[PDB]
């Protein structure tokens, strides 16, 4: 809802449909804005007109401008934080290190069609930090060894 | 063509008409291009012509899409052909 | 060579419809109509307006084609049915409603259009511009100039003026059956009076309205000029088409302008109860004449002429007369996303 | 090629405290008590609640591991503290035993919203089976509460929420017979309280009356017992301190104690007493309260649930604020969106 | 002149020049900035000093801000979305589909040089779903080959 | 909130800045840490109107302010090759004669406020440089 | 090896200008000057300062190259000419004469800040030793200023900051013999100025100030103890004349203009001779002016010595009011930040 | 379990405990899960048992983290055993 | 250096002066660097010397960068040299 975010909330309808789903939506929503054939809608608070308005259109004015403002600056610190594992600038980034079936011994395409990522990230939650370290060492291997040639 | 007769000394009606029924602005013609009629909106005007006495329109049925012409106590010499200007629908309508 | 390159930021501007913002100078406290109904429905106009001319871009404007004017008139059908309100309103079978008729002043305001999150207002700044076509003097702005709603026929008052010469644009200029708009570079003071003394009835309805014959001449004179590139009594109907009507003081007011189209000339004006309605077809009665004196000034801004197929007077209905002052602004959005083939190849 | 892939935009809930706030429709000019406190503890009322359903997205809820209640227990607290102030206060230390002016104060309970800080959002359960916890089928996203009167109580719950078709029977553990049993009515029982400005005669100043209508108590309680017989296939009060044993509440600022006996066992009265010393809520204390006021006082509350108990054939619990609030906050939860995320994906960087 | 972000403000002086000019007076500007030669002006309406300015300059004042608030999201989305055709984080994106003569028969200079991005933009107008469609098909494409 | 994030860091050494920078970035992608801001609540009562509003405005421009300067500048710097990022190594080989010292002397013994007065007076001439540098790898592509 | 790296980001500040604007507890309902001015010059204070500290940053604050001495002389010349208006003002041309009425208002100088626009920041020197102009070891940012008082008193410097610990002489050049010398006391010594009911004969322009012996004389016994540490082997004074405002100690209280006779303090209760006049040379530019004559009533002051100011050749002197504000406006600057830098690296692209 | 042994005909304090120092709910019932004695938040309640009367606790205490049980005019039928329920420590105690 | 020769009893006017035409902060001094006048802002001062008296300025000439030092009934003793202290534009004159 309203005070949660901009980006999140753009992605956060049909949290319910797998991942596999979710990422074509946003594919297709993507040709649809990019395209002409979608337009763009506004969520914006009116400001008051008269002096009987002023609190009620000012405090939740500014409160839903906090809001937005705030999740510009999480979406562009995490964009850049990222760079750590190397995908800075991105929502989608593949890297070498390899899945481990001591992690999850599932197919892809079980984990894509039959799951939610509600459930994916609830069942995977206790190698969360071993896979991040991996990320960051893998990364630093791979600047190493660029640099040497 | 919405074609009618009449005879000398009655009341005759003519229609235009629009599908949108929003009260489309609208003017009525002779085959001379002489202004018999026309609104302003809500509001029905005359044209400065022989035909401005004696003219009427139902304009209750504007805001229906229906935008008449009457005439009244009718002459010989008014049994022209008319133009409708409606939209772009300059349809032809004739009394004879 | 000559391949498909992506660029973002390209300035490219497109007509689009948005819902506008109104904003005035009201008061809120001076019980007027129009300050007290802005008062709940516009805000305060743009302090800092930007007015940026873009070089010489061209653009093709349609004061006949625009949708900033329906945005008006919606407005003003609102302002009108929550404060002038009718004893009587008949309508479309057909039913009536009656209403009680506390008495209010009527002083039209100027407001001015606003176009939130993104949609800039373009305006044409030519003086050549004549309605329609490609304009060579291009600006834009949030905020359109200030518009009184005014909702005067034939003769219109306290608009804008053409500063340098007198402009006639009409859609269809050789057809005539349209209505041509006369904006006027110089306006003309009219000054109507009903003087308190006038207590008979049986007068209690009658006024005059001074004009100086010698700058209403003046006017005609320029008028033509500029006709003659290309003036009588009205032509007949409703009594809104045929006088010059408006509404002044809350008073509804229908002067014959004889005396101009045939010094201290003046027009014959009666004050009357029953008015047609522009708000859709139908009729209404109002309160009788306010006890007292009442005096309007105003300023003759333009004529709404037509012509058979030398000129009758007889136009203006409301949501044309408009066109007067938004002639010159569209809305257009931006869609920053072009392509363009270069002299490059990916990788 | 199945390796770890990043990904953002990963819509992945976690629980998360926050200090939420308080928004009301305060007045700031009616003097009345919580117009001149919400007028300064909250802000203005959500002027466009979205109310957007999350898909089917099943979502485990749990009413008494909450966290909204201990906000609501503060702000309430601090709102009794600075409004209806005891002529004596007496806290256990040996004791601490202050005293205060006391000015007389009108008290009226208003709805008041709880909303999420920025980069929070409340889900709600829509849910009519609610249960009381594990999953709802049924998640929606606000910024705000509806809105909870904060209504004191204590032994029938007055004017809450309806559960709307079904009486719904809520308790972390329906058989320990240990904990309160929440009762949600699916109507509102109309219960009409006056003290006659007759009532001037000293040892009288201190009597109330509540009427209740028969038809709808005895159909209330033959829906509640009828449920009661499917979980497990007819008296008041145990005793205790007197705001447990009868139906206390404070309405105009008394404090009124009112006899159930004869609903738990038309026009059904109850005998209700107005007192000056009173068993605090906010926690183990005392307070003694200005005398009563000259005239005539009427209140009239709705009864939308009951507090419950069973033992090891139910009585009326009470007290315990907690779980009057949890009563409303049920449906409540708040979370935060952890939006980066890692799964395998059949690819190689390059 | 509606506060539509920082972003689109050199680009209102973009429309009035040719496509190659634009790209070249960006770049100039871009570059005194990025040196610290030139410096941009703040335009931040200011918020009220005094009670007769309220419900105007704060009206103004969060018109402003949400309309730049909003220039950026729809900036950044924008940035992002163009991950399709493999041009996110990018204002200039050089793609391997080729410019076909049925689209424009026209000379890269002629195109650059004697026309601004107002009169291009319309003069393929008909052609953009196609070519945006082919953008998307030849990034998948890159992306099958890319991951053998 | 770009800067403030990165100005805490004035007075410590440039290396220990970015060592700095590397690790708090970590502990966020890796949800160990939370964080809360220090913005202005709007008013809750009509008396705290202009206080809390005037103020309000203001630090709502400052944000905007921050975030169009950074993002103006990740693309600006696309001039060099260096749009889309915090840190871009290129091409352009140190001119000994800008500083003549060793890159762990450089890094370990100085802070940022000290080495920008250093090489002060090359600015001009090194962006330039960069932009050249730029320009010549675009073409050295295309021309493949 | 040694490759040009750019990095964005950098913590670098940079001396700026900036139109920077004020902030204050403004009133509008008291009639008070600045308290009907600031209302629309100024805007609340800042409700939440940061006063964030740079590590271990070492800074430059020369208070005597400063503009942010400029922005509030501005300011301040257009309250005055705003408020204490003369009945006949006089300006050069020849001359250029001008008359306005004489309402009087009362005039109690509150304290006013200034504050950072957006993209700004102040820097401000927080330590106890800054050899003036020099470098200082305690460096913060903040958003707005410490509030000054607009005093325009001359000798003595009224309702300022104190020092804290000690007595910090400050000079540009603390032996040309040209400079003033500000002295900042780090203690107030309080100055009894009364103008009494029973002044009725033409007298009506007398006036007198009480000053503690036992303070002045610790004050100006630890004054020379730090003057020692500059001048170790010598060893206040009448001053040697120029426009009354100088000579005498004048100040502005109750919107009355008061010139003090201050020979006992430099040579219980030492007695100044005061004036009260009509006939003033402005020290908002070279010209003069004329007020109306003095207030039939009493006025007191009660003023705090904060500072004075020095001249050598140690005399008591002043006027160039912008020097005073130095004092009091001590220790700020106003920055940017510049966010690219370059270093060397052991890295090459591609 | 913890056995306290008393004079019988006497008043006996058994206790239950928390180390939050904190005043949470809790209860004490006999060896049939009979309810005793337990809170309500601050207020004291009593159970619809023969220790319904008799009986009294220590609100002063709870924010202590002491849960006492104080059985008055003991008699020998009394001397059961008590489960507590504090928290979830479910401690057993006997009465002789 | 200016050097001007008066004759004793007569007025002086020696000048220092500034391009700028800005409020500035001037001094006089004599070959001892002892302060005969000078101002602060709009405020004209003197110097604690034996030109302390016989001495004067024209403050209505400051802002157009003029800054005199009218020395009156002018001695021989007087013919000393003086040292302007306008920004950095240390100049000498001298009287004889
Ligand atoms: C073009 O612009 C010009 C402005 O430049 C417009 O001109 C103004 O027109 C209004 C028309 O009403 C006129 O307003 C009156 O001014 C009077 C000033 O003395 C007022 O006294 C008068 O108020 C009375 O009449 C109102 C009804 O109209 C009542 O509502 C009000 O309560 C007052 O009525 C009481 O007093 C009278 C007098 O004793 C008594 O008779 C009544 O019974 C009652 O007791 C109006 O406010 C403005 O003064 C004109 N401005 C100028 C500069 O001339 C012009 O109208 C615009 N043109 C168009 C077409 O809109
Ligand atoms: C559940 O919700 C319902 C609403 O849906 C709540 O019902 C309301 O309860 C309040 C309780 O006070 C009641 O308010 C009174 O209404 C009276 C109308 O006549 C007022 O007269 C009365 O004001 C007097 O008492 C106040 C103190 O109680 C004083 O502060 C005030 O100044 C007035 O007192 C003076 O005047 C009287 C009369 O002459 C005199 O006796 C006094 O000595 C003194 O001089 C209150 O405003 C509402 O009317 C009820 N609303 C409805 C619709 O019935 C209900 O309380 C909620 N339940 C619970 C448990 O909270
Ligand atoms: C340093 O700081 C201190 C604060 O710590 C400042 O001290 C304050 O100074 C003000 C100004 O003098 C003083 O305010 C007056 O207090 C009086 C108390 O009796 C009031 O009576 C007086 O109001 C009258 O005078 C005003 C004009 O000065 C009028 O505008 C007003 O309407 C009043 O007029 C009536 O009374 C007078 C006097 O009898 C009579 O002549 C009139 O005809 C009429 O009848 C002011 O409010 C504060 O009280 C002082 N504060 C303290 C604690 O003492 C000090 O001034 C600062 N120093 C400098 C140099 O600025
Ligand atoms: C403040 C704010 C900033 C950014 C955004 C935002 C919106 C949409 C996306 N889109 C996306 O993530 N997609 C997935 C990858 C793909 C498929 C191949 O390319 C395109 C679609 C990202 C960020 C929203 C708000
Ligand atoms: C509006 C706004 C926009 C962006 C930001 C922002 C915050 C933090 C960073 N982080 C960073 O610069 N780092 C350096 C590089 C590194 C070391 C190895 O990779 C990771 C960490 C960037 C932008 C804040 C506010
Ligand atoms: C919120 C926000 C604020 C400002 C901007 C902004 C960013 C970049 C430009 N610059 C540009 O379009 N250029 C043309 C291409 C080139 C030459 C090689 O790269 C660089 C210069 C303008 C505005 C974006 C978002
Ligand atoms: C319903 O309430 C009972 C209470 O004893 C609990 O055991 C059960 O887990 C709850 N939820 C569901 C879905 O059964």
């Amino acid at each position: 809802a309203v005070g949660l975010g901009a980006f999140i909330l753009g992605f956060l309808g049909a949290a319910g449909s797998t991942m596999g789903a979710a990422s074509m939506a946003l594919t297709v929503q993507a040709r649809l804005l990019l395209s002409g054939i979608v337009q763009q809608q506004n969520n914006l608070l009116r400001a008051p007109e008269a002096q009987q308005h002023m609190l009620q259109l000012t405090v939740w004015g500014i409160k839903q401008l906090q809001a937005r403002v705030l999740a510009v600056e999480r979406y562009l610190r995490d964009q850049q934080l990222l760079g750590i594992w190397g995908c800075s600038g991105k929502i989608i980034c593949c890297t070498n290190v390899p899945w481990n079936d001591s992690w999850s011994n599932k197919t892809i395409n079980e984990i894509w069609d039959n799951m939610t990522w509600m459930q994916w990230e609830k069942e995977i939650d206790n190698y969360t930090q071993h896979i991040y370290t991996l990320l960051e060492v893998s990364q630093i291997q791979q600047e190493k060894n660029e640099q040497e040639l | 063509k919405k074609v009618v007769l009449g005879k000398k000394g009655d009341t005759v009606e003519l229609t235009c008409t629009a599908s949108q029924k929003k009260s489309i602005q609208f003017h009525w013609k002779n085959s001379n291009q002489i202004k018999i009629l026309g609104n302003q909106g809500s509001f029905l005007t005359k044209g400065p012509s022989k035909l401005n006495d004696r003219a009427d329109s139902r304009r209750s049925l504007w805001d229906q899409g229906n935008f008449p012409l009457i005439i009244k106590n009718l002459k010989i010499e008014d049994s022209d052909t008319y133009i409708c200007e409606v939209e772009d629908q300059k349809e032809e309508v004739q009394l004879l | 060579k000559k391949w498909v390159t992506v660029y973002y930021g390209v300035p490219v501007w497109k007509e689009a419809t948005t819902t506008l913002f109104c904003a005035s100078d009201a008061k809120a406290y001076d019980t007027e109509v129009h300050n007290v109904w802005a008062t709940h429905a516009c805000v305060p106009t743009d302090p800092n307006p930007q007015e940026i001319v873009l070089g010489n871009v061209t653009e093709n404007f349609n004061m006949w084609k625009n949708n900033m004017v329906e945005q008006m008139h919606e407005d003003i059908i609102s302002l009108w049915d929550q404060s002038l309100k009718p004893c009587v309103k008949l309508t479309p079978n057909t039913s009536v409603i009656t209403q009680a008729c506390p008495k209010v002043s009527f002083e039209p305001i100027p407001i001015h259009y606003c176009a939130p999150a993104g949609f800039a207002i373009l305006k044409c700044n030519s003086k050549t511009f004549n309605g329609s076509g490609p304009c060579t003097n291009v600006s834009t702005v949030q905020c359109t100039h200030g518009i009184r709603p005014v909702v005067s026929t034939q003769l219109l008052l306290n608009g804008s003026l053409a500063e340098e010469e007198i402009v006639i644009r009409s859609e269809n200029i050789t057809d005539n059956a349209k209505t041509i708009i006369v904006q006027l570079n110089e306006a003309v003071e009219i000054n109507c009076t009903r003087p308190n003394n006038n207590t008979r009835k049986s007068n209690i309805r009658q006024a005059h309205c001074n004009i100086s014959k010698a700058r209403w001449n003046e006017t005609l004179g320029q008028i033509v000029a500029k006709l003659e590139e290309q003036f009588n009594h009205s032509s007949g109907g409703d009594p809104e088409i045929v006088t010059h009507s408006f509404n002044c003081g809350g008073e509804f007011f229908y002067c014959n302008t004889t005396p101009l189209f045939n010094q201290n000339i003046t027009l014959q004006c009666r004050i009357k109860q029953i008015i047609n309605m522009w708000q859709g077809v139908g009729k209404a009665m109002y309160a009788p004449p306010i006890r007292g004196q009442i005096r309007c000034s105003s300023n003759i801004t333009g004529l709404l002429l037509t012509r058979d197929g030398t000129f009758r007077p007889g136009g203006g209905n409301m949501r044309d007369n408009w066109r007067s002052e938004l002639y010159k602004y569209k809305v257009v959005k931006i869609e920053p996303l072009g392509i363009a083939p270069t002299a490059c190849k990916r990788r």
